[PDB]
């Protein structure tokens, strides 16, 4: 039909009154109804750089405005005075026929023309071009071509993998000025803890952004089955994640307040965290020539803090889908050797219930998360990281896509146990505060990705689990499946 | 052959045309 | 990265400064074993290429690119041995066998020659105080 | 067998994640309420089908999603008769059958544009006529081709679900939220529940005067209605987690134990469709009949129409009950009403499950083919062992459904059982597939 | 009378859902159902003084 | 650009800086040139040829007769000798099944000879060489542990010897190889 509209503004108030009451009063309903030890979070931010500092730095009141235009609205109202049928609508007259009428089909239809298409073509695009994983597709492609026309004859190293990454198509886009050429360069100053001078906040750009990169990289080289480029991949992400060129004698390089002109001048045979424990408190400051008690301290717990792996048990699964299940014992690089025998057998066994029967992993991801990592040197802050992958042992090929592990318990390296020393060489397990019951171990559980063989006999494997952050001793054993039926 | 985007342009094409053919028709009787 | 024009850089010459013969067909042999080895690598490489493709991280026009150069190959290969034919009559028989042995002679040649600049590399990287004679002197 | 050339969308070759299809199937959504929006440009029945079809008259999207329902439902008796003898070995004979499916969809289109425009109340008197057409014919083709990009993958279902869904959910919102003012006598009255509630909450200022009165609405709805309505809404969703599971195991490989479900509504939509179908058919055909003889025997014995409503007549039985007066006045018509509602909703949930090919025999078959077996049964055994359960499963959740219905129909909802129980079954479809798939 | 017995002999062997996902369901399809709702009630109110000065 | 020689046929880029792939496309037409200078048939068979084998023989024989004479010194000078003839003077278009076994046959004893006397690196090198060129026997997998461990590098030394027992578990050296690898990252670590 044909409806009135209101001219007299009598009929609106109450519609704008429940409008924004049935919005403000669920929304003030909601506001009224509304694990892991880390001992790094203070220490990293007491050596980081000023300019990382400042580069980090630098890269509810529509309720009560809600009650104000409620309590105008209310107030408006009560000031107010106020057979065939009438239909009329409640919107006012103005709005339709005042000197206002073009205005709100013109908005309308710019609205609908110019504001929807554009937008929605802008972010299909955006949304189109990038990768699943989370890269650009040129990035993508260039990665792929590279390691098409691979001769294997060119051995990896770092500047290989280096050169790789200076062709990012992303990061074109942040500068279109500068060159592959110098982005090579940059890199390079800053694993060799070099100043860029100007292009600083790019260097940390470009450094911050490399990350997402790696890690599809990694998973290219996965896919194309090849072991020594995900390798020198993952060698390639300590280096630059600890700002230190790869060297034989680098897990000590890797401390905090150490001068090369003086260590590899002086000794020669110290290559590990172990050798150097097992020499004394103050023959490590003596030998590491930093002569500075109060920052010997903050040295010394800094690198009896990082986690070293070791094995316990590992054994094959035969369940409709094979999956691997791994027994790791996280420790320190100051405690002992512990004997396995002394391990209860309990923590060893697993439960066996319908839940868990039906999804194994989910036990493995009850686990706690890794605390933050210490990154003198990254832009920004990281946590620690395990990627596995595993490969064949009768020609030497990667058979599946890399998995990526974060949640452990490294509640074995807190500051309680320190009575458990290298150097007391005591017999520390006959101890009255040895508790083999207090010691946790994470279990690991891998899939297979392929069905086993149909053939019969013992079928050789190999998994290795290597770290992201630290450059610590990490796991490399070769297990065999023995298909019996 | 086709995609999503041109469907979505054709209709806002016809939907455009529909409206200005109505707002022409009307300030054609207004203005005369 | 192509010898390819290479061979029509060769027979450009040899119709104006009167060049040998016998470097012409050395030149197509070479660019036949490069294609037929393209052939062998892309053959190789298309289960794996078909899987990352499926798997939805590698893209959709290196997908059609890829498919398009694998005929592209082939017949960039069938006029290479058309001019094969047309410079030695009754020697397409023996082409393709000689072919198919000079790929793999010239790639473990150059696998071999590769090790000269590969030793010093590990000398690099693990900082090795080497002598003559190949010993250790710590 | 042919050949044609005509426009259509292909298909993604990946899996299309989560996001993107909401994107997609919201940004449809949008368009396809617009388009019935506009009106057309030249121009200077009964609700129940156009309810049913999502069409309103006077709109270029008058003719709805008749055309495509209705090839639909064409091939799908063509399939029933085995004429197509379509083979499922071959592509070629589904993409012939899916190009047929266009081609048939289209000059059904055009066939009743020419009906409509010919017959239509517009008038007889060219170029006006030509370009009135025109427009239609090209947003038949523009719903058309949008019903076949929802369908190809970029969004989460069928087209024609989603948009009867959104029509019953808009009359739902509007039949309460109704922002009109109608002055008859006492004054300006709103349509809405909540609107009206508000109002006179606020104008009066007395609140025992102004609640007895705007709760009840003897002439508009009021917010008992919203009440019986949200109520069936909270319980038919907490009918939908009904569902009897038995343990299953398989024998081609070992360590393979799962779990099938046998839900409570198990074809939910089809014997309610059924229902109103053959219940708006019968009134249509008796009106007419009684508006063209005036009076015979047996026209006045299968309907008389009076004050317009059917009665005293066997269409008079068939006619749902408004409210509980006329259950109180008349007992023996409201059990025998009740009694063939749910006798027909009942034998069409098992004719349905017998012609959908899921009978007990079906999924035996399917199980002996999988090689799937009970786990605490032999396997001459799982067929005996469906009868028992399958047949009575499809007759409880018919009555279930008839029952739920006859209910929403007698409280006095907001709207009829029919549609409101089709757009939960359909969100809840939606939501089970999302949650089984797995994503945000 | 075999039928009703039967038929409480099939719910007492069909699963009840608990609070726990009963909670997300309701909450699921409360969502959706309010924001197709929202959108429709929206389209057909700002249409009418469009229609009418357009019309 | 590339320039032509006259009476060498030698092509040549005379260019002052080319791509390496260039160089490598450069060389192998080179060769090829030269070889079929010196093959006058026309139509040439992939049979391998004799007189060049003979020599390559005999050279082989000059330099193993230096270990019945006791001389460990000139015997590796000889066998390189013959085996840079050998990859020299050989026809690219023979066959690949007979110039594969010869040249694996003289690199492992040349391997041998270099490890008894004395040089580690080629050794290492020249096996790293023959397990990628397609051949994977126990036989290599005990000298390139043993070398790697003289030139101390633990962990690529058990993953060798670990590969090994992976394919040979019933070897005797192999765990031994194993134990003191073990004992010597023990001590490297602790």
């Amino acid at each position: 039909t044909n409806y009135e509209y209101d001219e007299a503004s009598e009929t609106w108030p109450s519609f704008i009154l429940t409008g924004l009451l049935m919005v403000v009063g669920p929304m003030t309903l909601l506001q009224i109804y509304q694990f892991n030890e880390e001992v790094f979070k203070n220490l990293n931010e007491e050596y980081t750089s000023d300019e990382i500092k400042q580069f980090r730095r630098k890269f509810n009141i529509i309720i009560i405005v809600g009650w104000i235009l409620v309590a105008i609205l209310l107030q408006r109202i009560n000031s107010n005075d106020a057979q065939s049928t009438s239909h009329g609508i409640a919107l006012p007259r103005f709005l339709v026929d005042g000197s206002a009428s073009p205005l709100l089909v013109v908005c309308y239809v710019a609205l609908l023309g110019l504001i929807l298409p554009y937008f929605v073509s802008r972010w299909w695009a955006r949304t189109q071009s990038y990768t699943k994983k989370g890269i650009h597709n040129v990035t993508a492609s260039n990665f792929v071509s590279n390691l098409v026309n691979y001769k294997p004859s060119e051995i990896v190293t770092t500047d290989l993998i280096l050169h790789w990454l200076s062709f990012a198509h992303e990061f074109k886009q942040f500068f279109p000025d500068l060159q592959p050429t110098d982005f090579e360069k940059l890199l390079q100053d800053h694993i060799n803890r070099r100043d860029s001078g100007k292009l600083n906040n790019a260097k940390f750009r470009i450094v911050a952004k490399c990350h997402s990169l790696l890690h599809g990289l990694l998973d290219i080289a996965c896919g194309f089955r090849n072991l020594d480029i995900a390798l020198g991949a993952i060698n390639t992400f300590k280096c630059i994640v600890q700002a230190v060129p790869l060297t034989p004698n680098c897990q000590i390089l890797q401390l905090p307040n150490v001068d090369k002109e003086h260590f590899i001048t002086k000794t020669g045979d110290i290559h590990t965290l172990g050798k150097l424990f097992t020499l004394e408190d103050a023959k490590i400051g003596e030998v590491l020539g930093i002569k500075d008690q109060a920052k010997l301290n903050e040295t010394l717990r800094v690198a009896s803090h990082i986690p070293n792996l070791k094995i316990i048990k590992a054994d094959f699964l035969v369940p409709g889908r094979p999956y691997i299940s791994l027994k790791v014992l996280v420790r320190s690089a100051k405690q002992p050797l512990i004997p396995t025998s002394l391990i209860p057998e309990e923590n060893l066994t697993e439960p066996q219930d319908s839940e868990s029967q039906r999804d194994p992993f989910a036990m493995m991801s009850k686990q706690p998360l890794v605390p933050y990592s210490f990154a003198p040197f990254f832009p920004t802050k990281r946590r620690g990281s395990w990627c596995c992958l595993v490969s064949s042992q009768k020609d030497g090929k990667i058979l599946q896509t890399p998995i990526i592990i974060e949640k452990l318990s490294y509640k074995n390296l807190n500051d309680d146990k320190d009575f458990f020393d290298k150097r007391i060489k005591m017999d520390l397990t006959k101890h009255e505060k040895f508790d083999i019951n207090d010691w946790e171990i994470g279990t690991i559980k891998i899939p297979l990705g392929q069905p086993a063989p149909e053939t019969v006999g013992d079928f050789f494997f190999r998994v290795i689990v290597k770290s992201t952050d630290y450059f610590t001793t990490d796991l490399d054993i070769t297990m065999n499946m023995k298909v019996r039926d | 052959r086709v995609d999503p985007l041109v469907v979505l342009f054709l209709a806002v094409g016809f939907i455009f045309s529909v409206v200005a053919l109505h707002v022409i028709s009307k300030v054609a009787g207004k203005l005369f | 990265n192509d010898a390819h024009d290479l061979y029509f850089q060769i027979k450009e010459m040899s119709e104006n400064e009167k060049i040998h013969e016998k470097v012409l067909k050395a030149a197509l042999l070479n660019r036949g074993a490069e294609s037929v080895r393209r052939s062998l690598k892309l053959k190789e490489l298309a289960p794996q290429i078909n899987l990352l493709y499926k798997n939805g991280s590698i893209g959709e026009d290196y997908w059609k690119r890829f498919e398009t150069e694998v005929k592209l190959i082939e017949l960039e290969f069938k006029d290479t041995l058309q001019e094969a034919e047309r410079l030695q009559p009754g020697w397409v028989q023996l082409f393709v066998m000689v072919c198919k042995e000079i790929c793999f002679n010239q790639a473990l040649s150059r696998r071999y020659q590769s090790i000269l600049k590969r030793k010093e590399v590990c000398i690099k990287e693990w900082e090795l105080k080497i002598n003559n004679d190949g010993r250790l002197v710590n | 067998p042919f050949e044609s050339f005509l426009p259509e969308v292909i298909a993604p070759e990946r899996k299309v994640p989560y996001n993107q299809k909401l994107i997609w199937t919201g940004v449809s959504l949008l368009i396809f309420l617009i388009l019935g929006q506009i009106p057309l440009y030249g121009i200077v029945p009964l609700y129940w089908l156009r309810a049913m079809l999502a069409s309103n008259r006077g709109t270029l999207l008058e003719l709805g999603v008749s055309p495509i329902i209705t090839s639909s439902l064409i091939f799908q008796f063509l399939q029933g008769t085995q004429l197509l003898q379509i083979r499922p070995e071959s592509k070629q004979d589904r993409e012939l059958f899916q190009i047929a499916q266009k081609v048939c969809a289209i000059i059904l289109i055009l066939g009743q544009a020419l009906v409509v425009v010919m017959t239509g109340n517009y008038g007889a008197p060219l170029p006006i006529c030509l370009l009135l057409i025109f427009q239609l014919m090209f947003a038949s083709l523009i719903v058309m081709l949008l019903d076949e990009l929802l369908s190809k993958g970029y969004g989460l279902g069928s087209g024609i679900s989603l948009f009867i869904a959104t029509n019953i959910a808009e009359q739902i919102f509007w039949r309460a939220f109704a922002p009109t003012t109608v002055n008859s006598g006492r004054g300006k009255e709103f349509e809405g529940a909540v609107i009206a509630f508000f109002h006179l909450l606020a104008v009066r200022k007395d609140k025992k005067r102004a609640l007895v009165e705007a709760f009840y609405r003897t002439n508009l709805p009021n917010m008992f209605q919203v009440l019986m309505t949200v109520a069936i809404f909270l319980f038919v969703l907490y009918l939908q987690g009904f569902r009897y599971e038995l343990p299953i195991r398989s024998t081609k490989v070992r360590g393979q134990i799962g779990i099938y479900p046998i839900k409570l509504f198990y074809t939910s939509n089809t014997p309610i469709i059924l229902q109103s179908a053959l219940t708006s058919n019968i009134f249509l055909i008796s009106q007419i009949l009684f508006q063209k003889y005036p009076t015979n025997p047996l026209i006045r014995l299968i309907g008389v129409w009076g004050i317009q409503m059917a009665l005293s007549g066997l269409a008079y039985y068939i006619q749902p009950l408004m409210s509980l007066s006329e259950a109180l006045l008349d007992p023996i018509k409201t059990i025998v009403y009740i009694t063939f509602v749910l006798g027909s909703c009942a034998v069409f949930s098992k004719t349905w499950i017998e012609i959908s090919g899921t009978s007990p025999r079906d999924i035996a078959k399917q199980f002996k083919d999988q090689g799937m077996v009970i786990n605490g049964k032999r396997e001459t055994s799982i067929y005996r062992e469906l009868k028992k359960i399958i047949p009575t499963a499809a007759a409880f959740g018919g009555a279930t459904i008839g029952a739920l219905s006859v209910g929403s129909d007698l409280l006095g909802t907001l709207g009829s059982g029919a549609s409101i129980l089709l757009a939960t079954t359909t969100i809840y479809g939606y939501y089970e597939a999302a949650a089984k798939e797995g994503g945000f | 009378v075999e039928f009703v017995r039967e038929g409480t002999q099939f719910l007492a062997k069909c699963k009840k859902p608990d609070l726990k996902e009963y909670t997300k369901i309701v909450k699921a399809v409360g969502i959706g159902f309010i924001a197709v709702g929202i959108i429709g009630y929206a389209i057909k109110l700002i249409h009418i003084p469009i229609r009418y000065v357009i019309v | 650009t590339l320039e032509y020689n006259a009476n060498s046929k030698l092509i040549t880029a005379s260019d002052a800086v080319v791509a390496l792939s260039t160089e490598t496309n450069i060389d192998q037409i080179n060769v090829l040139t030269t070889s079929l200078i010196g093959e006058t048939n026309p139509n040439f068979t992939p049979q391998p040829n004799e007189a060049l084998s003979k020599m390559i023989k005999g050279l082989f024989e000059s330099g193993m007769k230096n270990l019945q004479q006791k001389k460990l010194n000139e015997a590796l000078k000889n066998v390189s000798l013959a085996i840079e003839m050998a990859q020299r003077k050989r026809a690219p278009w023979e066959a690949f099944a007979i110039q594969l076994p010869e040249l694996h046959f003289m690199l492992r004893s040349k391997i041998d000879l270099c490890l008894i006397l004395g040089k580690h690196l080629e050794a290492l090198q020249d096996l790293d060489f023959l397990l990628g060129t397609g051949l994977i026997q126990p036989d290599v997998f005990v000298r390139k542990a043993d070398c790697l461990l003289k030139l101390r590098q633990w962990e690529e030394a058990r993953a060798t010897c670990e590969r090994g027992l992976a394919l040979a578990p019933e070897d005797m050296k192999l765990r031994a190889l194993l134990i003191e690898t073990a004992r010597n990252l023990a001590e490297y670590n602790g």
